[PDB]
């Protein structure tokens, strides 16, 4: 108002023009900015969304997604213009070494594990999983039987009970 | 890369700055926008990369079934820790002006020789460890062993590969012989990240084109303004040269943020593949390979990464 | 140079890391012409 | 070709733990021209470093510097080269495996933004 | 879409596409990126289909 109380409107237009342009300037500035922090805002509550609805909905089997190591449950909590999620998962502890063999060979025969480790302490052989350590005896029916004893490698003679 | 906003909007004269100082505001935000996207590019390769906090290295024989692997692990007697695949990589990818204007480049924190190291890290701890080091202690895991326990993930039952691992051995042998030659007869492919270093490296060469301008004004360089005309009236060029390089300045900012955004979102899909298709079989369809997948293998390469997907598909069929 | 890290923070405390200042802007030392030699010994003399 | 400029940084640690600083020339070369010295002067690969003392050991990174390069505080300011991590080798054979025993588990977070202020 | 710079900036009149000579160098990058649009929606339909 000091350039209007002060100058002559021929010469406001000469004065006042540019202060129009450089605030349009700003405003630009300002909205352009805005839109380009809103577009990652939303790419980021999309995958929040999405960690929602797999994460917590369900148990995921994507690796690494739903926290650090195998993924067992997840729980959400509210926050200040944001969420927060807490992954409970699980972990081994301690391990130990073991000989293994691809097949066991019986009466001539190749045997493969139904699901399993074929694994030995030096004397027996057992068969486990691969996430724990419960040694079983071997028999009929935790393994099945498909072809010969001489087209693979790493065979072992070892003996199945039957029931 | 990082500027100076008054070198380029400027010469040697003061003022100039001083009728900089009546805008003030400008090259502030930009410098805080320049050196955010600054780090935010050197915090790009970090989750990408290091993903393990426990470097591993390969044992010296290599009684892997059959399977060759001299091609992906880095070679001794190379100077460079590198691999043949990265070499070529290195060759088929191919400036002091432009650092002497007031544009600076900013060398990354990371090396190419420690992501090697990384990469090589990788490599060893999926050949020997299986998938159960990307949880938490590394097991090591007989390489048939996984190759069967893969074969198990597909619905395929473990004796086929015990069956047929002599074809399978030389199939895989086969195909890895054959990737060196498929890169190397066209360069096409590699273009996918040639884009990324020439349309930044225009990026400069239009905007230091741009000092030589007549924006309205007599003449671009500035001191024969001053040693020609008289100083009350040298203001109506040096303010319309000055808004004039401010624009440019503005544009580049914001084309730079362009190209960072869907740069960042480029490298969260390129981790998401590293979490996945790397340390895990996912059983997602096409999206590690074409067909039912089976592994993966990570490769450095100038300013991005490339995967090898092994991946198996059915060949004759019959009807019944 | 923590001063004026405190000065461009516009703060007192200071965290850590990196941070940015101004240039360095090695100066000139001085000035040197060079023009081409020679008057072609124009023939003042003569004249006079 | 034209004398090179610089652009000046800040190594310091938390005010709260003391003051003593270290500076940072970016791209000017020492091997010169920089006025004058203090405590020691490096030449790395970013640039010109001063007030702080390179080591040969290799420790994590807190303050980063560029090319592989970090500094940290023991009295004094010291500057080093990247240790990735502790190296590890492990055994492979044609007949060994790793059977876990025991386990644990554990919680993490993750804070996600999900919309800003209107 | 494509747009032409010179026709829709100044019309049938020589001196105000010699005037546009005086910024010179900017045309060519509207004509880049709305090219580089135009491939890149014309391509989004052969991963998508």
């Amino acid at each position: 108002n000091d350039i209007l109380s002060r100058l002559d409107p021929p010469e406001a237009e000469v004065q006042i023009d540019r202060l129009i342009t450089g605030r349009l300037q700003s405003l630009q500035t300002y909205v352009t900015q805005q839109l380009i922090r809103a577009a990652e805002i939303r790419a980021s509550a999309n995958l929040a969304a999405t960690k929602m609805s797999e994460c917590v909905l369900g148990q995921s089997k994507r690796v690494d997604f739903c926290g650090k190591g195998y993924h067992l449950m997840s729980f959400p909590q509210s926050a200040p213009h944001g969420v927060v999620f807490l992954h409970v998962t699980y972990v081994p502890a301690q391990e130990k070494n073991f000989t293994t063999a691809p097949a066991i060979c019986h009466d001539g025969k190749a045997h493969f594990p139904r699901e399993g480790v074929f694994v030995s302490n030096g004397t027996h052989w057992f068969v486990t999983q691969r996430n724990f350590y419960e040694p079983q005896i071997i028999t009929t029916d935790n393994t099945f039987v498909s072809g010969n004893c001489d087209v693979v490698i790493g065979i072992v003679n070892n003996t199945v009970y039957d029931p | 890369t990082s500027v100076d906003c008054t070198m380029y909007i400027c010469g040697d004269s003061t003022e100039c700055s001083n009728l900089l100082l009546q805008y003030g505001s400008f090259c502030t935000q930009l410098k805080r926008a320049l050196t955010g996207i600054a780090v935010e590019q050197d915090k790009n390769t970090q989750e990408v990369f290091a993903q393990v906090k426990q470097i591993y290295k390969t044992p010296p024989i290599k009684y892997f079934g059959g399977f060759n692997f001299s091609q992906i692990l880095p070679d001794p007697s190379k100077p460079s820790k590198r691999s043949p695949i990265e070499d070529l990589l290195f060759n088929k990818v191919t400036i002091c002006a432009q650092k002497f204007n007031g544009l600076t480049v900013l060398p990354p924190l990371l090396t190419d020789e420690m992501i090697a190291q990384y990469t090589s890290a990788l490599l060893a701890g999926t050949i020997t460890s299986g998938w159960t080091f990307g949880a938490g202690p590394a097991l090591q895991i007989p390489f048939p062993m996984q190759m069967a326990y893969r074969f198990n993930g597909i619905g395929v039952t473990q004796n086929v590969l015990y069956e047929n691992q002599k074809l399978i051995a030389n199939q895989f042998n086969s195909a890895i012989g054959k990737i060196q030659d498929s890169l190397s007869s066209t360069p096409s492919a590699l273009g996918k990240l040639q884009d990324v270093v020439n349309h930044n490296a225009q990026a400069l060469n239009t905007l230091v084109k741009q000092l030589s301008s007549k924006f309205g004004a007599i003449s671009s360089v500035l001191n024969d303004i001053l040693s020609r005309l008289d100083p009350p009236e040298a203001e109506v060029q040096i303010d319309r040269l000055i808004t004039g390089r401010l624009q440019s300045l503005q544009t580049y900012v914001t084309q730079q943020l362009i190209r960072a955004a869907e740069i960042r979102a480029s490298a969260n899909l390129a981790a998401t593949k590293m979490s996945e298709c790397v340390l895990g079989q996912s059983k997602r369809v096409d999206f590690c390979g074409k067909g039912y997948h089976l592994m993966s293998f990570p490769q450095s390469a100038p300013h991005g990464v490339v995967f090898l997907h092994v991946t198996y598909v059915p060949a004759q069929e019959k009807n019944f | 140079p923590l001063s004026e890290t405190k000065c461009t923070l516009k703060s007192f405390t200071v965290e850590k890391g990196i941070y940015q200042t101004s240039n360095f802007r090695v100066q000139p030392t001085e000035s040197i012409v060079r023009f081409p030699n020679i008057t072609n010994l124009c023939p003042f003399h003569e004249v006079f | 070709t034209p004398c090179s400029f610089g652009g000046v940084s800040v190594i310091t640690p938390g005010t709260n733990t003391s003051n003593q600083v270290a500076v940072l020339y970016q791209g000017v070369n020492c091997t010169w021209r920089v006025y004058s010295t203090g405590s020691n002067v490096f030449q790395t690969r970013a640039g010109c470093l001063i007030g702080a003392e390179y080591v040969n050991n290799s420790y994590e990174c807190d303050i980063p510097i560029g090319a592989g390069i970090c500094a940290s505080y023991q009295q004094s300011i010291i500057a080093y080269t990247m240790s990735l991590g502790a190296e590890n080798s492990v055994a492979y054979s044609n007949n060994s495996i790793a059977i876990p025993t025991n386990f644990t588990i554990s919680v993490t977070t993750e804070i996600l933004p999900v919309s800003m202020t209107k």
